């Protein structure tokens, strides 16, 4: 009984509520599981490559986006690479206006007015993609993740795609011990959050596991395939 | 598929919004215009036959666009306006131009531009009118034309739009001496036509717009019939029909 | 019915649905009480912690929008802070174009009137959101001011908007507020926010306080911490 | 032109000639230079005619606006800054050099001396236009505390009086305006009253 | 169907909104004009019932220069538009060429503006149809604009409510030899045919339009003509 | 492009029901009853008198700041009965008009052409395809020099009228019959056969006695031309002056 | 072209800060209108800064400048403009607004103390921006720069009591040498604890 | 009434051998008759493999270097991969031609290896016509500098005399003495040289003194 | 690099005809801005807002470009219903005096070309 209220953006369903922006979120429950976690010195973004397609190579989650800034994106594929493009252009702008790398916590909030402006208007949809946002600043590392609901969170790990309420589980009963790890560690952990999600009868292969990494020193870098058997070898069985 | 936005195509190929800009035609005033050799006339029915009406200036659906060529006009009168005044315009652009009055295939064809420019990209209501044109120019001598809100057009012999426009078009036809008639021999076939478009009222001076274009000493002459022309036309017309008893 | 779809349509019997929903959409939120007493007004929500994973301090619903004005939302967390971040451009330009500081009773009117904007139109939808503006100036004292999603502002003693906006009311009608001060009002706050809140539904809240007024000097601040921590515990006892 | 205003204990007092030059010829010779901006708070032109005019009547315009918008008195600062902002932005178009003064209930007599170029500075005494140079020194020299509203009339008027007895562009008749919490008192000083000081 | 657009044509080719503005001009309040053989009077008829309205402030025959007023049957406020642009056009021609706009040149630039609005999109028509009076070089005019931008031009007419059995009242009472102080009169007694309310002082608002130029009758004149 | 023209005669604002109604500017009229306030004004022939409700819900909100009686210029107060936000956009637009005439033409504007100016600016929404009429109703009041004291109202419609006393809110209709008695009566109303009407009628049509704290008064008078809010005592000397006899 | 101009700003590094002065006066020309404006902010808890100029332009720069460190003191992350930063945006604004032929007629001196690292900028009205231990500008170039770098050539670290009477000195030079002076200036210091100002100091010479 | 424009000096310098490529330059911040600093150096690391130095006025030197190095990362976002020498060249022409009307008032001189590792330096002009040599000299003291390295590196009107490839080392003592010259007789030039030596093993700087006056 | 169009360039002119050329022409502009500046400072942005939002749908249907309009709501919204100035007997656009294919002119007013 509310099929009048859930085509426009700009429609109250009559129980304060808009229909569209719930479906927004629905999106995001499209893309593929990725993790997030984050240690006292760095930050890394775990993510799963899409094995929906066959002998073509693998979509490409982990976006480099300057020095110290990298995302994670689970959603509609023209949303995300149309964000990625203005968050590279703040913080292009931003050194080289004050010549500092842009704060996290900044540019986040930048994503959220951007992101709210088309649910507000009429002949626009919102931004149907999740981003993990993965920076260090002088506030050391940041996890945050964000919503096409134009509402960013601060995390200390997340995962959002297709089943991530397991890896939310899995990482909501270790997360105490996740400050204080050797990066070698923290990739373990965030490697068997991702590994949570998936059907017990595929194991993470060297061909659909994208790690990226920033910290104090190390710069965003991100390791395809692979590259990632360093991170990926030494993991237990389930 | 259906009738809205002037800018569908029904899934039958038929744009149902001009089909019915013109329906709009099919109810005003009875129009027609007759080719000469020697001149060009326009005819009209003048239907606001209401008595307290005043003001017989020179036209009610007979404008004037320039020195040469004249218009008349049939459907939603204001947009008939809207296109008298843009006629003008344009008429003395092309003259500020080329320092040449226009020839009437030129105006008629700018301005079918506009009539199709909003059948056509718009949101907007095409408008309903359409015209006749009488003219001359040195190109190709005396012309008709006529026009649909669909922006076609096209040179006419002899044509007539409005009410009861197809009875008098098949007597046209039925009835025209092409290409050896002189004026008001045109002029005798045309109280003809509208005495075959007449409502049930016999037709008068009061209720007829007849208007006459001629080739004279090098200036060209719109004038407007008055009253007794007309009336003396319609005794003449009226004991040859009587003898033709 | 029929006549709900856009703001720009009145109901047959006056009654400009699309503007009543997004008043009847704050109470999905929950709930943000602001007092105003002798000093200052201090704030306080029952923010919910969506999951552990969050750091403490996600989901901030204390925005300052100038240095002596504070901002307590509810509602569609986005809205809410897009309307902050217009009100901190309120304060800005009236600072550039006049050299001190915006009057709090001028600034709940510049940003009424845009939230009251945006119910007018067809192309754009209203704000689904409740805010409350507070400040405090020696030339003026304290003064507290809410804006319901429809556009009106009105100035209050007390005020609480969210999902359980009543029992807050009723709560806070038991306090002198007139004749009291933020040391005292802040137990006061909390002991109310753990009364109204409904544990059933909403388990694992985080209590976030606020204050402006005279014992800061009239600058916006979240509360310091060991404030917080007697606070929460006086609460505690109390219940 | 030879704007000029004091702030004395409790109000501000104001001062202005009378003489609107087009070259060596006298256009208007009693011209008010006191265009009052609001109720109790005022400004003095100098420099082009037109440029002055026009700025304190858009001031105007935006100052009642304001008034009426914070149903308050202005605040002599806020006068002070939107005339700042106007001389500012069309520092380049504009020759104005504007004295706004006034009072109002928090700051009491206020002066502020926006000069040509968009400065904005508080002053106890603010001179101004083409011959406050002859009176620079005499107000230095002679300019104390704590002055009462007589007196603070008699040392405007002679400030006024040295002035225009030297310069060109400036003389004719004294106007003055002691504004005060209560209102403003405007006098005109003429013929026999200006101050004469004996030549050698 | 098809009565919803403005800009849809019925399968029948006919503009039901502007059909519309018709019927609203006809709900409207009544107005007449007669054109004498040296003036021009228009009388129209009050709604301002209840005696705390004031006819000190709002008028409905309502002047454009000095030789051409109006008056309408319809919406008040879209007069009001209508008049402010009228005055408008007459003074940007007087600026054009220094001369007095001719009423019918102001009639046709006034119903070119309201057809503006029938062939839009997104707007409405005009609810009002004007009747206006004028007087050029020895000659008095009266025209009235439809809605659709159609203008006419009257020797007498009645138009808003009740205007067909004011039209068929005027055809047995108006003729070439009428001169303006009977054209008052047999307007006042078109309008008293179908006042229902028995006119006092000022149940109605006159104007006339003699080379003395648009002129509005002020209630003591119009006490004046209601003695007979 | 906007979310469109709902489709139907009482869905939107432009479209004409059959015999050309407006519907959704009635219906705003209708959304002025919304708040149950009620405001009613009256004029002697040196004062104008402005008196509303003031009904307040609760005890936590800052009566202070609760009104209905609004400053347009120092000369010039009003009275909004309606949706309040509207009300207040409202009191915006006409200040800023209010003083830019005053820029534009130096000197204070009249109270007719201030309420001119904000019908024809509402009427503008009653004929676009998004703008909605504010359904707010204003009451000014003022003296300008000559042309005496004057009490004018808008309306949603964009219509506007002079009234000796006049009435707005929900119980409107009744205290229009209870002031045109009054007026029938009576009508020096000098400054106290003034507001003891208004309030006599406000209280008569409304309820039994109201006590100081929920009204609102503002008045000008010829001799003090400023728009002055009645302090909370001597309204209360007028309500025991009601008392009092 | 300028109207109020200010003559010289000097500032000097030193282990634990950097001082800078700057006199109080504006000259409407070859006069000395307004003789108590003061020509030093505070931006924010680590960085003052000076200028010479036109003065309603530095007024300008005090609207906008002061504006964004409110802007982000708001938001309280904590980040906020480090002196290097502030340095950056005000060298990239006077850039700007030279490319449109509307310049800052101003010449500022950036000084600030953060991350125990003190720092110097200089920005003049065509974009002109660089670091150095010791700055002047107007006819400060000429008569204090020499002395500041002679000073610090042989000791190249400075205590703050030695920098302190060194600009002292300078602003002594200065008073005698350069016609635009006043003998009232300000110095405004900064250290780990915050922006230090005092004023007015004179200048009682023999 | 204003000068959009004002010249700071300094002087580059840019040797091409086989395995490096030499960008050299004084760090003395002029104008008219005084010296802002004598430690602002005027050559800039953009790539593991390229360095530019600038002189000229100062202002439009920062404004370039820094529109140069975000079209860098630009570039290294959209292509995904860090931009050769001469796609930096080219770059720098079509940037210095876009103010062909309000010019850069810049010389450049980009140092660099190219694609096969193999050393190359391209010589600006304020306008972007570039080109590439096997060593340049530009600023104030480039008239000083390009006879002696046209005589040293090119053997221009020597004769009979052996060819010898460039040397590392040779390149070094040569740039180094060629400044010791320039720096006596120019008075924009001295107070120290900041000098880049661009080999495949990265960017190595090494710094010596000049006369201080 | 075309033309059939009077080689749309005027890259020689740049410089305005005089300091009266660009500021009058485009003073409509100028004065929005004069108004908005008034009232983004003291009225607020919802004004502004107000102003921009009613201006975009008075302009949106009032007639295709290639023929002449009156624009009427528009100037009741501004003050110019009973303020005429120079803009309005000077060359109106009634008589626009140069026009044209209404096609081609009616696309660009959206931004087809």
């Amino acid at each position: 009984f509310r099929n009048q209220y859930d085509n426009d953006v700009t429609v109250w369903s009559p129980q304060g509520r808009i229909h569209q922006i719930e479906y927004a979120m629905e999106a995001v429950k499209q893309g593929s599981a990725t993790v997030g976690l984050k240690s006292k010195t760095h930050a890394v973004l775990v993510a799963l490559k899409r094995a929906q397609s066959e002998l073509a190579a693998h979509q490409k989650k982990i976006l480099h986006v300057d020095n110290h800034i990298g995302i994670s994106i689970a959603g509609l594929t023209a949303d995300a690479r149309l964000l990625c493009n203005f968050m590279r252009q703040e913080c292009l702008d931003s050194r080289f206006v004050f010549d500092r790398p842009l704060p996290v916590s900044r540019l986040v909030s930048l994503i959220g007015s951007k992101t709210q402006i088309p649910t507000q208007r009429y002949g626009r949809r919102p931004y149907g993609v999740g981003l993990l946002i993965a920076g260090y600043d002088d506030m050391g590392p940041h996890i945050f993740q964000t919503c096409p609901s134009a509402n960013y969170f601060d995390c200390r790990a997340m995962s959002i795609g297709a089943r991530s309420q397991s890896a939310r589980t899995y990482l909501e009963r270790h997360m105490s011990e996740f400050m204080e790890c050797n990066l070698n560690e923290l990739v373990k952990h965030g490697l068997r959050a991702l590994r949570e999600t998936l059907p017990a009868e595929q194991d993470l292969t060297t061909k659909n596991v994208s790690i990226g990494i920033v910290g104090k020193d190390l710069e965003f870098t991100i390791y395809d395939d692979d590259d990632v058997s360093p991170f990926l070898e030494g993991l237990e069985e389930r | 598929r259906y009738d809205s936005r002037t800018t569908i195509f029904s899934p039958e190929g038929r744009l149902y919004q001009v089909e019915y800009a013109m329906e709009a035609i099919g109810h005003a005033g009875t129009c027609l215009g007759i080719l000469a050799n020697d001149g060009v006339l326009l005819a009209a029915e003048r239907r606001n036959i209401h008595k307290l009406l005043d003001e017989v200036f020179f036209s009610e659906k007979i404008y004037k666009l320039n020195e040469d060529m004249a218009c008349s006009v049939a459907g939603i009168t204001s947009d008939a306006n809207v296109l008298t005044n843009e006629l003008r315009l344009i008429a003395q652009r092309y003259l500020l131009q080329y320092q040449e009055p226009i020839p009437c295939e030129q105006l008629v064809t700018a301005l079918c531009d506009i009539k199709q420019a909003y059948t056509q990209f718009g949101g907007k209501r095409p408008f309903g009118v359409s015209l006749l044109y009488i003219g001359w120019d040195k190109h190709y001598g005396f012309q008709l034309y006529q026009s649909d809100p669909s922006g076609n057009y096209g040179g006419w012999k002899a044509t007539c739009i409005g009410n009861n426009s197809a009875a008098a078009v098949s007597m046209l036809k039925q009835d025209y001496k092409e290409g050896e008639m002189t004026l008001k021999s045109a002029l005798a076939l045309a109280i003809k036509v509208l005495n075959k478009t007449m409502d049930v009222s016999k037709l008068s001076a009061e209720k007829v717009e007849i208007a006459t274009l001629t080739r004279e000493n090098g200036k060209t002459v719109i004038r407007v019939l008055k009253q007794k022309e007309v009336e003396q036309l319609i005794k003449k017309h009226e004991e040859e029909e009587a003898k033709a008893e | 019915t029929g006549y709900d779809l856009s703001a720009s349509t009145f109901s047959p019997d006056g009654r400009v649905f699309q503007v009543e929903y997004a008043m009847k959409a704050v109470e999905n939120s929950s709930t943000a009480i602001g007092i105003r007493c002798k000093d200052g007004v201090v704030f306080g929500v029952e923010k919910l912690v969506l999951s552990k994973l969050y750091e403490e301090g996600s989901n901030k619903r204390l925005f300052n929008v100038d240095r002596h004005v504070g901002m307590a939302v509810a509602g569609l967390l986005a809205d809410a802070r897009s309307l902050a971040d217009i009100a901190r451009e309120e304060a800005s330009n009236f600072r550039s174009n006049f050299g001190y500081n915006i009057p709090l009773k001028h600034l709940a009117d510049r940003v009424a009137m845009y939230v009251h904007a945006y119910t007018l139109y067809s192309a754009v939808r209203p704000f689904g959101c409740s805010f409350m503006l507070g400040s405090y100036s020696v030339n003026d004292g304290a003064q507290l001011y809410m804006i319901d999603p429809s556009g009106v502002s009105y100035g209050y003693w007390g005020c609480a908007i969210g999902k359980a906006r009543q029992a807050a009311k009723t709560e806070i009608e038991k306090l002198q507020m007139k004749e009291m001060t933020c040391r005292d009002i802040v137990k006061e706050v909390a002991k109310i926010i753990y009364i109204v809140h409904d544990e059933v539904k909403d388990k694992a809240f985080e209590l976030e306080l606020s204050w402006v007024g005279e014992l800061t000097n009239g600058r916006h601040e979240i509360v310091p911490k060991d404030i917080r921590e007697e606070a929460e515990k006086y609460a505690k006892e109390s219940l | 032109t030879t704007i000029m205003a004091v702030q004395f204990d409790g109000g501000v007092v104001l001062g202005a000639d009378s003489r609107t030059t087009t070259g060596s010829y006298i256009a208007n010779r009693v011209t008010d230079k006191l265009t009052p901006i609001h109720d109790r708070i005022f400004c003095c032109r100098s420099g082009s005619a037109a440029d002055t005019q026009a700025v304190a009547d858009a001031v105007t315009y935006q100052l009642g606006f304001h008034s009426i918008e914070l149903n308050e008195p202005p605040l002599v600062h806020t006068a002070a800054s939107l005339f700042k902002e106007m001389c500012y932005r069309y520092r380049e178009d504009l020759m104005a050099g504007i004295i706004i003064a006034g009072w109002d209930p928090q700051e009491g007599g206020q002066v502020y001396s926006v000069p040509m170029g968009g400065m904005m500075v508080r002053q106890s005494f603010a001179i101004g236009g083409s011959g406050s140079s002859y009176i620079y020194g005499y107000v230095d020299a002679t300019y104390r505390e704590g002055m009462t509203k007589e007196e603070c009339l008699q040392f405007t008027a002679n400030a006024l009086a040295l002035a225009m007895e030297r310069d060109g562009s400036s003389g004719g008749v004294i106007r003055l305006a002691a504004i005060a919490e209560s209102g403003v008192e405007r006098q005109v000083l003429l013929g026999d009253q200006i101050p004469k000081f004996a030549v050698a | 169907g098809y009565s919803f657009s403005l800009t849809t044509f019925s399968p029948s080719g006919k503009l039901v909104q502007i059909e519309y503005a018709l019927a609203a001009v006809a709900g409207g309040a009544p107005s007449v004009g007669i054109k004498a053989a040296n003036g021009v009077v228009l009388a129209t008829e009050k709604k301002q019932k209840s005696i705390l309205y004031d006819e000190r402030s709002v008028h409905k025959v309502e002047p454009i220069t000095k030789h051409i007023g109006l008056v309408y049957s319809g919406m008040g406020p879209d007069y009001r538009v209508l008049v402010h642009r009228a005055r408008k056009l007459a003074q940007q021609y007087y600026l054009v060429y220094q001369e007095p706009i001719p009423t019918a040149q102001l009639v046709q630039r006034v119903a070119s503006v309201m057809q503006e609005y029938t062939q839009s999109g997104g707007v409405r028509p005009f609810g009002v149809s004007l009747l206006i009076c004028g007087w050029n070089e020895g000659r008095p005019y009266l025209f009235q604009s439809d809605p659709s931008g159609a203008y006419f031009a009257w020797k007498a007419t009645a138009m808003g409510k009740n205007y067909v059995n004011g039209k068929t009242f005027l055809e047995k009472r108006y003729n070439e030899d009428l001169e303006l102080e009977d054209a008052i009169h047999t307007a006042i007694l078109t309008l008293k045919e179908s006042f229902e309310g028995q006119m006092t002082e000022d149940n109605i608002e006159v104007g006339i339009c003699n080379e003395a130029g648009f002129r509005r009758l002020t209630p003591t004149e119009v006490k004046d003509y209601l003695a007979a | 492009m906007s979310r469109g023209s709902s489709a139907g005669f009482d869905r939107h604002i432009t479209i004409f029901s059959p015999e050309g109604r407006l519907y959704q500017v009635e219906y705003a009229f209708k959304a002025i009853n919304q708040g149950g306030l009620t405001s009613v004004a009256v004029r002697g022939k040196d004062c104008a008198v402005i008196v509303t409700q003031k009904k307040v819900p609760d005890k936590l909100l800052d009566s202070s700041t609760v009104t209905h009686l609004f400053k347009i210029t120092e000369n010039i107060g009003c009275v909004m009965t309606g949706m309040t936000a509207d009300s207040r956009s409202q009191v915006q637009r006409a200040r800023y008009e209010a003083a830019n005439w005053k820029y534009k033409y130096g000197y204070e504007i009249p109270v007719d052409m201030l309420c001119k100016r904000i019908a024809d600016i509402s009427q503008v929404y009653t004929q676009n395809a998004e703008m909605r009429p504010l359904g707010c109703c204003m009451i000014l009041i003022g003296i300008d020099e000559e042309q005496g004291p004057q009490v004018y109202k808008c309306d949603p419609a964009g219509y506007y009228c002079g009234f000796k006393a006049t009435a707005a809110g929900v119980k409107q209709t009744e205290s229009t019959s209870f002031l045109e008695k009054k007026v029938k009566k009576k009508f020096d109303w000098t400054f106290e056969q003034t507001v003891e009407t208004a309030i006599t009628c406000l209280s008569t049509v409304l309820s039994i006695d109201f006590k100081p704290s929920e009204i609102e008064v503002g008045v000008v008078t010829v001799e003090n031309p400023k728009f002055r809010i009645l302090t909370e005592a001597e309204i209360d000397a007028h309500l025991v002056a009601l008392a009092e006899r | 072209n300028p109207m109020v101009t200010g003559t010289s700003v000097l500032g000097v590094k030193f282990e634990g800060g950097v001082v800078i002065a700057a006199d109080m006066l504006g000259s409407y020309g070859s006069l000395a209108r307004f003789r108590n404006i003061s020509r030093i902010m505070r931006v924010n808890n680590s960085t003052m800064l000076g200028a010479s100029g036109d003065y309603a332009d530095f007024q300008y720069l005090k609207q906008v400048l002061g504006q964004m460190v409110i802007d982000e003191e708001l938001l309280g992350d904590g980040h906020s403009y480090s002196p290097r930063a502030i340095h950056s945006w005000l060298t990239r604004a006077m850039y700007s607004r030279r490319s449109k032929m509307n310049p800052l007629w101003n010449t500022m001196v950036i000084g600030g103390y953060a991350d125990g690292e003190s720092f110097l900028g200089y920005v003049d009205m065509l974009g002109v921006a660089y670091e150095a231990p010791s700055l002047a500008t107007g006819y400060g170039a000429y008569l204090a720069q020499p002395l500041l770098r002679e000073v610090l050539e042989k000791q190249p670290v400075l205590s703050q009591t030695e920098a302190r009477d060194l600009v002292e000195r300078c602003m002594r030079v200065l008073y005698y040498r350069d016609a635009r002076s006043y003998n009232r200036f300000q110095i405004a210091t900064v250290t780990e604890k915050g922006v230090e100002i005092e004023g007015p100091l004179s200048t009682e010479t023999n | 009434r204003f000068s959009p424009y004002v010249f700071n000096g300094g002087t580059i310098l840019a040797i091409a051998g086989e395995d490096f490529a030499i960008v050299a330059s004084d760090t003395r911040l002029s104008e008219g008759f005084s010296i802002h600093t004598r430690d602002s150096p005027k050559c800039y690391k953009l790539t593991d493999k390229t360095v530019i130095g600038c002189s000229g006025f100062h202002g439009d030197c920062l404004t370039l270097t820094k529109i140069i190095e975000a079209r860098l990362k630009m570039y290294k976002h959209s292509n995904n991969k860090a931009m050769t020498t001469g796609a930096i060249a080219a770059m720098l022409s079509t940037i210095l031609y876009s103010r062909r009307f309000f010019p850069y008032y810049v010389y450049n001189i980009i140092g660099g290896l190219d694609e096969e590792g193999k050393g190359a330096v391209y010589s600006f002009d304020p306008v972007g016509s570039y080109q590439r040599d096997s060593f340049k000299a530009g600023g104030s003291a480039s008239a000083m500098l390009q006879p002696l390295l046209d005589n040293q590196v090119g053997f221009k009107n020597m004769q009979n005399v052996e060819h010898v490839p460039l040397s590392l080392d040779r390149a070094m003592r040569l740039v180094k003495d060629v400044f010791i010259s320039a720096a006596e007789r120019d008075v924009y030039t001295g107070d120290a040289l900041r000098i880049c030596i661009v080999t495949k093993e990265g960017i190595r700087e090494e710094t010596v003194s000049l006369r201080k006056d | 690099d075309l033309l059939r169009k009077g080689f749309s360039c005027v890259k020689n002119e740049l410089l305005p005809s005089h300091p009266l050329e660009l500021s009058e022409k485009n003073f409509q502009l100028n004065q929005d801005k004069m108004n908005f500046s008034t009232l983004r400072n003291i009225q607020g942005l919802f004004a502004p807002l107000k102003l921009q939002m009613e201006f975009k749908a008075v302009q949106q249907v009032q007639r295709l470009p290639f023929l002449s309009s009156s624009n009427l709501s528009l100037d009741v919204l501004r003050g110019n219903d009973e303020t005429i100035g120079f803009e309005d007997i000077l060359n109106d656009p009634s008589q626009s005096e140069v026009m044209g294919e209404p096609h081609l002119m009616v696309e660009y007013k959206l931004g087809l070309l």
